[PDB]
């Protein structure tokens, strides 16, 4: 009962639900010298408030309250969620509307502020059309909307964005079976597993711990930076383990299309071979928007590729997937479409390596001295001895 | 969803912001600063 | 006469100063939303303004009026006294270059605003020190591209026995140059193959102090560095109609002053960025584990002073110079020798990267702010004990 | 004119702002935040 509430009503004075398990905490809260008032969810054993989730973080509350109006939470109506109906708040964050089986009628997880706790899910619902993606916060002291999002774009092989209002600024890549290359979780972890969930009703992102005695999250912080931060008991700070992006080759379209950004040259951008600067004066000045145009025109029967390593996927934008064959067919297959400049595989570690076909320009590629994939690039017969 | 677009070293300038508006014959399109001293010519329509 | 001020005024009113060359013009100017009058130069036959100084950046003018007059032995600027130089008959030219030099009218210039800099170094200015009058001329960068009054960064030289550049927001150093090698400093990453300038770093009884010089004057280049900090190189070349980025610094975290902690480096390449440099370990383990490494490396096995050896770096950034001694007419092999003859010494390195020019540097203390290069970068010699050699 | 402090991934919290000051106690250490997602602690008298 100390973590439910019916009948009963939460005000600002004083009462605060808590998690079976300690570990976070709904109540009403103020930051700053705002004097503005808002509901939200913590870590409740932390001495510095880390919120996790907020129900009105752009319809700020010194009086407001909230208990439930028929079939619904209500908060005063500043904000509410459109039979004996009880409001939970779970072991692992998730503030539930349920009837005293998991058949809830709403949850916080599916309305995510800045922030993926574990087994939050981080993309869509193609049942109930819902895309859960993060919003950044406008500072530290003022939970309000900030101008980033990060966001899986529904596409038929879905990626994450990162957005400045809706700019795209950087590009997560997709998923190949283990990891996006944008998202770069450390996969040796012993307190953390990672999945990425595709199927016909759902496609989504989440992470689990191996051990509680760690608190981990991702948060797209102020700035735009998305982050993951863990908590060990060996401090008492939220260390920052990874960022993204962190390199102006992931930054998106860094380089032209057909080219891709090299960390390890000067300039940064680099022709795929078989393929020359476009606009040879911008790329002398070092402008390279104009990426680069192959050298041979395509002949599309007798047609080649070139093999790049250790590359980003391209903007999967015009890719289509066929998880059920392999490469040789994934070859076969583009060659036979004119329009197929280049294929990968869809999982590498699976017996059926599944096959994906790109159209069009190649854009926003990267290489990594380690790691990433293949990509075979079409060439004219000629040049694909490259 | 326009997707035409490019991305360069440094801040935005009026200049800049006119070369955004080659992208479409159409629409709604400017210039981004951004992170990393990038910044970017985007198009809201086209 | 197009050039020069003498006995008369130049007021917005209506005269300008043009150069012979026609590159620069000065005059007054005011900018945006803003009433506010300023004087200064810029590129004259370039539609968009490229101001590339300005007097009074942080005395604006407050109503429309405003002079510039020789009074005296010095240039003033009044509107109805908001900024004057200090200080036979004087005459204030603008010279082919850019400059703005008080003359006698009988080189030996009394005044010159190349002395004088606001965000922008231009072809013969020099950034860094002058030995003949103690003052460091350095960088500062404007408000924004609106704004011409002083922003919050600069890019300063720190002459010492080994020098280099800071980029500093306020007093915080976010960036370090790395010292010159002979051709270049690694924070100022210059194409060494331009078929139209060419660079210098002067250090002698006169000046210490970075310069570039046009070599084809169809180009204009600059080096500015811009209201959030980055030190870039913009080239205006005769084709396009634009000012284009040829390189910007810092551009990766791994150029951010100290990202790693002491005796490890920075890498591009790896996740997490910073190493151990070899024959060290983890500082403070938990840390590492993390991914907090502001504790860095500490050396595995205890120095011995006799006896002890080298681990060779490459590509590599050299260490922060605070610590560092220059002695340019030894070579290698007599450094190593020195540094072993001396405890204290952490490590050691070549002076001059060209070949058969040489030199020493030896640092003492903690190395700092290192990262590395898949190319260029240059070996550094660090001290480990017998063993781990 | 004080020497040491630190670099670190990410921006500065309140529990970074005291970390700080146990560099040297006597100084005056503040956390900076800086571009492409850092923040370094310094300490000025010393
Ligand atoms: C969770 O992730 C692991 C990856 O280590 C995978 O083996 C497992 O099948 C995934 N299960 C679910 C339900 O996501
Ligand atoms: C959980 O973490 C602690 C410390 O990190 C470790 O000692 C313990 O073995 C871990 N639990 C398991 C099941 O490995
Ligand atoms: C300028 O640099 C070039 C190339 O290193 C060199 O030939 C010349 O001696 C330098 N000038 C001075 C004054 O050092
Ligand atoms: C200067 O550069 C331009 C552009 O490349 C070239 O056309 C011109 O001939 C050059 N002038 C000289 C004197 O080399
Ligand atoms: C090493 O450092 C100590 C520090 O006081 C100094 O006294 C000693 O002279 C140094 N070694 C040499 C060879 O100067």
């Amino acid at each position: 009962n100390t973590l439910s509430s019916t009948e009963s009503l939460t005000i600002s004075n004083n009462r605060t639900l808590v998690s079976p398990g300690d570990v976070f905490e709904l109540g009403f809260f103020t930051p700053g010298s705002s004097s503005r008032w808002y509901l939200g969810i913590w870590y409740k054993k932390l001495s510095e408030r880390t919120y996790v989730w907020v129900a009105n973080r752009d319809n700020p509350l010194s009086t407001g309250t909230l208990k439930i109006s028929g079939n619904n939470l209500v908060l005063r109506s500043i904000w509410s969620t459109n039979s004996p109906v009880v409001a939970e708040l779970l072991a692992n964050g998730n503030f539930v509307m349920r009837d005293s089986a998991s058949g809830f009628l709403w949850q916080s997880f599916d309305y995510p502020t800045d922030t993926l706790l574990p087994e939050m899910k981080l993309g869509y619902d193609l049942k109930t059309g819902r895309n859960r993606f993060l919003t950044s916060s406008r500072n530290s002291d003022d939970p309000s909307s900030g101008d980033y999002s990060y966001k899986l774009e529904p596409r038929r092989l879905p990626e994450f964005y990162l957005l400045q209002g809706d700019v795209r600024e950087h590009r997560s890549g997709p998923w190949n079976g283990i990891q996006f290359s944008g998202i770069p979780e450390d996969q040796k972890s012993s307190y953390m597993v990672y999945n990425f969930t595709e199927n016909s009703e759902e496609v989504a992102y989440t992470f689990r711990m191996t051990n509680n005695s760690f608190y981990s999250r991702l948060t797209i912080n102020s700035e735009g930076y998305l982050e993951r931060l863990t908590w060990a008991p060996s401090s008492g700070a939220w260390n920052v383990f990874w960022s993204s992006p962190n390199h102006q080759c992931d930054m998106y379209r860094m380089c032209g299309p057909y080219s891709y950004c090299d960390v390890n040259t000067s300039p940064s951008c680099n022709c795929i071979q078989g393929f020359n600067p476009g606009n040879v004066q911008q790329w002398a000045l070092r402008n390279q928007i104009s990426g680069c145009k192959r050298r041979t025109r395509l002949s599309c029967n007798g047609d080649g590729f070139t093999r790049m390593k250790n590359i980003k996927l391209p903007d999967t934008r015009m890719a289509i997937v066929d998880r059920s064959i392999g490469l040789k067919e994934c070859e076969k297959r583009c060659l036979s479409d004119c329009n197929c400049t280049a294929f990968a595989n869809a999982d590498i570690r699976n017996r059926v390596t599944g096959c994906v076909i790109w159209t069009g320009e190649l854009e926003d590629m990267r290489n990594y001295a380690e790691g990433g994939q293949d990509l075979y690039v079409r060439l004219a017969a000629a040049d694909s001895r490259l | 969803r326009c997707t035409r677009g490019f991305r360069k070293l440094g801040k935005c300038t009026t200049l800049e912001e006119e070369k955004c508006k080659t992208l479409y014959p159409r629409g709604q399109c400017t210039c981004s600063d951004s992170k990393m001293n990038t910044h970017s010519c985007d198009c809201k329509s086209c």
